[PDB]
């Protein structure tokens, strides 16, 4: 049982809308600490991790905890109309059922029913860039390819892609202020789905500060926070 | 070739 | 014969495409102290009622009094590109035309050819809602049901629905800024089909300030106002 | 060989959308004043002339002049996403591809390959209209007919159109805020078709400042400026 | 079931 | 008719 809230459910809505792009339905861990959820896209190729602590809800209790299964196609449409300011509720008894509450200039509380649904990597490099230029990059990249390589040194992160003609080149270095961090530990390279970024940049904000993190031919890690606190992570194969 | 988690 | 001049195009543009949701033509009635529109709509279940007194007209001249059939999805393109500032004239003589001219950047008349188009009740309850909360609660309702049951006591509005599975309550009270008024002779209990609110509601606006009357098992009345002396009226049979 | 750089890569793209509605690739010529282009569409009966003087350009050299072929449609799907503030970039060498590069957040560059691509008229009227006069007087003609006669006299310009039933006639006056200029010669009458005018009025803006030109049962001249040196022109052929 | 305006 | 502009 537990009952738990956030403020601000029009952004809980993209968190979970952002996670339905890969995933269809997931297992969410409550416990004292806050929320887990993680799961791997039908393929196996992308891993979603995503941990929202207690200190980002404005009430959290959890008499004991427990694991749920959510189909996110369904939590997406009811968390739909949450807007900005709303407050939302996630409130769960002994019954196998879960009470959403999206409060604001009216209290509206739905009840659904709940089904069950049942190894650290040495990067190499480290780069926090603007949202947007992720979402440019991946559709400049699809305009010419299915596949887009992308390789970080000091100060200069290159992303780049090329098909049977044309080609493409994003390039960032400190001066713009489409890369806000950049660390590497020495030349980096390695190549991604086009498809696979696409949706998991899909949900991704404009000005959210995207993490990413990859090795030579490893997978890339890319993450963006969430008031702070709360963090939502992709781990996506390399296309080797 | 796209490789899977399951390979690392 | 008469010349009416309403300032605001999109503003009537907007009353018209509320009503054409439920109905595809109606005969307007236009006399010396305003103009008024009654039908039904095709299945016999939604009864709309429209009334423009000449004091929301910058000009209102009837020589002669008289009624005339339109087509509201033919008025609804023709009035489309009415800008929120733009001047509406509508204009009829003694030919079987009516001419409509929308007056802002440019002056645009159009000549389009007219077609002829062929009991008080005990409600015990009344709330003034903002349109936000009807247009919220019939899509939460839809997503469980095509039914939704409205219920009303002394400082509490609820409009409920449940499906084979989820169900959703929409509340509200004085204390929420959703709720305006609320007045109830009594505990009273309707239910109502969700499609018909749906297209009913489809129209109405965020911030406009509708009126809802019914009782027991009893039609529900469904009111705004247009320029505060005008009125848009629907009369939905209930689902007993 | 050359580079080229526009300071507003999104209002260059609308420039480019613009061509693209009437001609699906033309053959641009660069010389040391400045870019221009000429094409007729498929059917020879509007022909589009674009003009771009190095004025308009933060960098403007040209080693040796050329002309190179370019497909719109690739081009516009290229510059769909340059904002507008991004700097952008038309760079060629002595190979035959053309360096497109779009530089806000980051520095975003694409090669694609090049393909070759293979009468003063006695206007008596000229008038001056607000961009959205033009756009909403099409659809406005498209609503009743598949053609708009063009009619202007001192201080009177009018496009007017009659369909089996309605029609629909919108006029101007100095007076009016949409019409920005006239200076007539002698009453002016001329016919065109909805459609051509439809695809060249979409691209157009809501207050863009566009030129007009036309005589008696003769084309019509259509033309707005860009940067105020450069100018984009359609001549479209009467409906006699 | 849904009742007609015609009911009232 | 619709004329062509190679009438001009």
């Amino acid at each position: 049982p537990f009952e738990i809230v956030f403020e601000g459910a029009k952004e809980f809505a993209q968190l979970i809308d952002t996670a339905s792009k890969l995933i269809d339905e997931a297992a969410f861990k409550v416990t004292e600490d806050g929320i887990s959820m993680r799961a791997m896209d039908p393929s196996r190729v992308v891993l979603i991790d995503l941990n929202l602590p207690s200190s980002i809800f404005s009430k959290y209790e959890v008499v004991e905890p427990e694991t749920i299964g959510v189909n996110l196609d369904h939590l997406k449409k009811i968390l739909k109309r949450g807007k900005a300011k709303d407050t939302l509720i996630l409130k769960k008894g002994e019954e196998n059922f879960l009470e959403i509450t999206i409060q604001g200039t009216a209290t509206r509380t739905f009840r659904v029913p709940l089904i069950d649904v049942e190894p650290e990597l040495p990067f190499t490099a480290k780069v926090v860039v603007l949202g947007e230029v992720l979402k440019d990059a991946v559709k400049d990249a699809s305009l010419v390819s299915d596949s887009i390589k992308f390789i970080a040194r000091e100060n200069e992160f290159i992303m780049k892609a090329e098909g049977e003609t044309q080609e493409v080149e994003i390039k960032l270095t400190l001066e713009d202020e489409g890369l806000l961090d950049i660390e590497v530990q020495e030349e980096t390279k390695s190549a991604y789905g086009v498809s696979y970024l696409s949706d998991m940049v899909k949900g991704l904000g404009k000005a959210d500060e995207v993490t990413i993190k990859f090795g030579n031919e490893m997978p890339m890690q890319m993450e963006y926070y969430i008031r702070d606190e709360g963090r939502l992570t992709f781990l996506l194969a390399p296309r080797v | 070739k796209q490789a899977t988690l399951f390979d690392f």
